[PDB]
């Protein structure tokens, strides 16, 4: 099986900028039949380059594919809003076909720590007998953050889940929510809820928190 | 122009046979390729299979070798994937894709289908609550959590459209029970908050739990 | 490579 390395898997970068992406085969791709898709959330993918370097007519110019063997290039020689996107390459060079594992150009802006809110449950789902307590990071850049639950000062483990956006279209920040769960019964036992939360922006980590109850 | 249309949404059981449609129109079907290639959480695209209907020739993967049959009927134009023994990982959005033309094929695909979702679950088909987020404490957070519904999707917009900037609507999660839960929140004027209303709303189509929630502080 | 057999048909379809 041919394997395709997209490295880097993420690019930030301005718009207006040139971008080269790299795929690289761990062995020779045959005829050179190496192609290049782009996928924007909630869309098919898209064919941008055969063959190494042939263009499919309605394709801009600005995309161009090189390389040859094991090595090839997709450069876009001037970044447009709709430029950001993951790109795949895929070898059909033998009857096993592979793709790449993407890579996703986004936009670089300036960093933006998050602004952090808690939400204690509300009473309707106490009701219900469930507790879920959300934690909401918004507006941030770069993507990576943290955030970690601590009950009574007591760190939780395997009660939350996240998730977090896509890449905001007006201001290029992330968000990112988090909500821990528990029986009502299990929440009643304990006084103070509070998330903690780690990003580039920040000096130090930032806790929000409330006291059941209050 | 060539135009490929994929069959709907599925919710399959573990263990069971999915078979998904795609109906191609304009251009040649017998004589060009057709792919299935699926998008599965964490792994990208991945190419499955395909069959060059003329011949009756298929080429699979041979991770899906044993699992998987594509099959094509040139009365109708239509190619089948069938994928066995379902998983939870075989959760993905599925697309056929027909190679390009110059013509001559060129291999590489131009051609897809819109997808079909297909979800691998032992999950009965629920309506979510929805619950408010309440705005406490110049800018006020709120939302709704949408919380215990299956399968997807989910929709919710704010004051029936009429807000948009600020607005976050979270990726749904997968609890452990098999439902999913997804929040949606917007940021607002703290001064707004004596004044304006905020209302979420929800659209679950399997349930038809259609839900305007006004969000109020507490 | 199976990918190569729909060029294959093409030319044979032409010549034929
Ligand atoms: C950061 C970090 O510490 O680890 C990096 C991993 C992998 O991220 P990636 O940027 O190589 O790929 C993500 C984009 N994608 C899916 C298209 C390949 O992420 C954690
Ligand atoms: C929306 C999908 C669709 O319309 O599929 C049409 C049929 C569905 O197959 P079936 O449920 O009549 O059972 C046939 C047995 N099976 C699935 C093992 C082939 O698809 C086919 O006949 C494909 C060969
Ligand atoms: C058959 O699947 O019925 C069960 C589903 C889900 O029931 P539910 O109680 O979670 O939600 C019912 C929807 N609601 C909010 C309108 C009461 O019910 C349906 O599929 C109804 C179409």
């Amino acid at each position: 099986e041919i394997v395709l390395t997209q490295s880097p898997g993420t690019q930030s970068l301005s718009p207006g900028e040139r971008a080269t992406l790299s795929c690289r085969a761990s062995q020779s791709v045959g005829n050179n039949k190496l192609a290049w898709y782009q996928q924007r959330p909630g869309q098919a993918p898209r064919l941008l380059i055969y063959g190494a370097s042939s263009r499919p007519s309605g394709v801009a110019d600005r995309f161009s594919g090189s390389g040859s063997g094991t090595d090839f290039t997709l450069t876009i020689s001037r970044l447009e809003p709709e430029d950001f996107a993951v790109y795949y390459c895929q070898q059909y060079g033998q009857s096993l076909s592979t793709f790449g594992q993407g890579t996703k150009v986004e936009v670089k802006r300036t960093v933006a720590a998050p602004s952090v809110f808690i939400f204690p449950p509300s009473d309707e789902q106490l009701k219900s007998g469930t507790a879920s307590v959300v934690c909401l990071l918004n507006n941030f850049y770069p993507r990576e953050a943290k955030v970690q639950w601590k009950v009574d000062n007591a760190l939780q483990s395997g009660n939350s889940q996240e998730s977090v956006t896509e890449q905001d279209s007006k201001d290029s920040t992330y968000s990112l929510s988090s909500t821990l769960t528990l029986s009502k019964a299990d929440y009643e036992k304990h006084k103070v809820y509070a998330c903690e939360v780690t990003h580039q922006g920040l000096s130090s980590p930032v806790t929000k928190s409330f006291n059941r109850g209050e | 122009q060539v135009q490929l249309v994929q069959s709907g949404a599925e919710v399959k059981r573990p263990g069971s046979s999915v078979t998904v449609s795609c109906k191609a129109s304009g251009g040649s079907f017998s004589t060009y390729a057709l792919s299935w290639v699926r998008q599965a959480p964490g792994r990208g695209l991945e190419w499955m299979g395909g069959v060059i209907p003329l011949l009756t020739i298929t080429n699979y993967a041979p991770r899906f070798q044993g699992r998987i049959t594509i099959t094509a009927d040139r009365s109708t134009s239509t190619a089948y994937l069938e994928l066995n023994s379902l998983r939870p990982e075989d959760t993905a959005v599925y697309y056929c894709a027909r190679e390009g033309t110059t013509g001559k094929p060129i291999g590489a695909f131009a051609h897809w289908g819109q997808g079909t979702l297909v979800t691998v679950s032992s999950a009965s088909t629920k309506g979510p609550s929805v619950f408010p987020l309440a705005p406490s404490s110049g800018t006020a957070a709120l939302g709704c959590l949408v919380k215990d519904y299956f399968p997807e999707p989910v929709t919710v917009s704010w004051n029936s459209g009429a807000l948009t900037s600020g607005v976050h609507t979270f990726p749904a999660v997968l609890q452990s029970s098999g439902l999913y839960s997804l929040s949606s929140v917007v940021t607002v004027p703290s001064s707004s908050l004596g004044t304006q209303t905020y209302i979420c709303n929800v659209n679950h189509k399997p349930s038809n739990t259609k839900v305007d929630k006004k969000v109020e502080p507490k | 490579n199976w990918w190569d057999i729909t060029n294959w048909l093409w030319y044979i379809k032409k010549k034929k």
